Order: structure tokens, then C-alpha cells, then sequence
């Protein structure tokens, strides 16, 4: 992964999946931060979410 | 091939099978190349990992 | 007053060209309406960012 804080704005507002790797105060794993698709503009679900 | 299959589910939707489709892009592709791959691709039904 | 009321639109179609294409910055997210951009006047391109 090249993403940081702020790189994951970047990936979700153009509209690309992003996968992040989690750390809690004792064990790790990984989860998916957001089901945005391909499609342009935020302001409408139905086309990006 | 991002494009070839994007038309494929759009063709699948016009016909009344909707469908949906997730991708990724080569071994470790960054941003120069996402922004890239993403311009060509804005439309829904499709999401870039 | 044509399509063209967007830039990427024009990246789009700078691309449709055999000599010659267009690559938006990966500096943020800079769509940009297309009535505010600015003076060029016979900048060469050949060896040039």
C-alpha cells in the first residue's frame, strides 16, 4: 500500500476502492473503507455507491 | 480490457440483466497510473481496486 | 459553447490523437470548467512537461 491519511481521500473521491491495513491496541487486520464505483460525482448514491 | 467488460455490463443493463463488476490494475500500479486508468473509466457499474 | 464546457473532456479527445496526449495532474482532484483557463501562445510541446 501507498496510501496514508490522506491518500485514501484522494482514491475516494475519484471514485477507487481502498483497502486499508488496521492495527488495534493488540492485534491487526484488514478492512475496506468505503463501496465507492468508478462514477464521477459524490453527490448522487445511486451511480456511486 | 477495463473498458471491453465496462461495455459488456452496460450492455447486459440496456438488456435488462443488470450487472455489476469490480477490477484491479497490475502488481502494485500507483497513482500515475490509477488517475490514468480512472479517467478512462468514469461511469458506473464498474469499481477500481 | 459546445460540449467542451469541461476540461477532461478535452483530455479525452487530446487523447483521441495519433502525435499527441493529455494527462490530468495527480495534484488533487483539478477538473476545471473550461471558460477559466488561461493564455498559451505557441508553447512547444515535444520535450516538454
Amino acid at each position: 500500500q501507498i496510501y496514508e491519511s490522506i491518500d485514501l481521500d484522494e482514491l475516494n473521491e475519484n471514485g477507487i476502492i481502498s483497502i486499508e491495513f488496521v492495527r488495534n491496541r493488540t492485534n491487526t487486520f484488514f478492512r475496506i473503507v468505503d463501496d465507492v464505483t468508478t462514477f464521477n460525482d459524490k453527490s448522487d448514491p445511486v451511480k456511486a455507491e | 480490457v477495463h473498458a471491453e467488460v465496462a461495455s459488456f455490463v452496460k450492455e447486459r443493463s440496456d438488456a435488462g440483466e443488470p450487472m455489476r463488476a469490480i477490477v484491479g490494475g497490475g502488481f502494485n500500479e500507483s497513482k500515475e497510473q490509477l488517475f490514468g486508468r480512472q479517467a478512462s473509466l468514469s461511469n458506473p457499474r464498474v469499481s477500481l481496486v | 459553447g459546445g460540449a467542451y464546457d469541461y476540461t477532461n473532456a478535452i483530455i479525452t479527445d487530446i487523447n483521441q490523437l495519433p502525435d499527441f496526449e493529455a494527462k490530468l495532474s495527480p495534484f488533487g482532484d483539478k477538473n476545471l470548467e473550461s471558460s477559466k483557463l488561461d493564455k498559451i501562445e505557441n508553447a512547444n510541446i515535444k520535450d516538454k512537461a
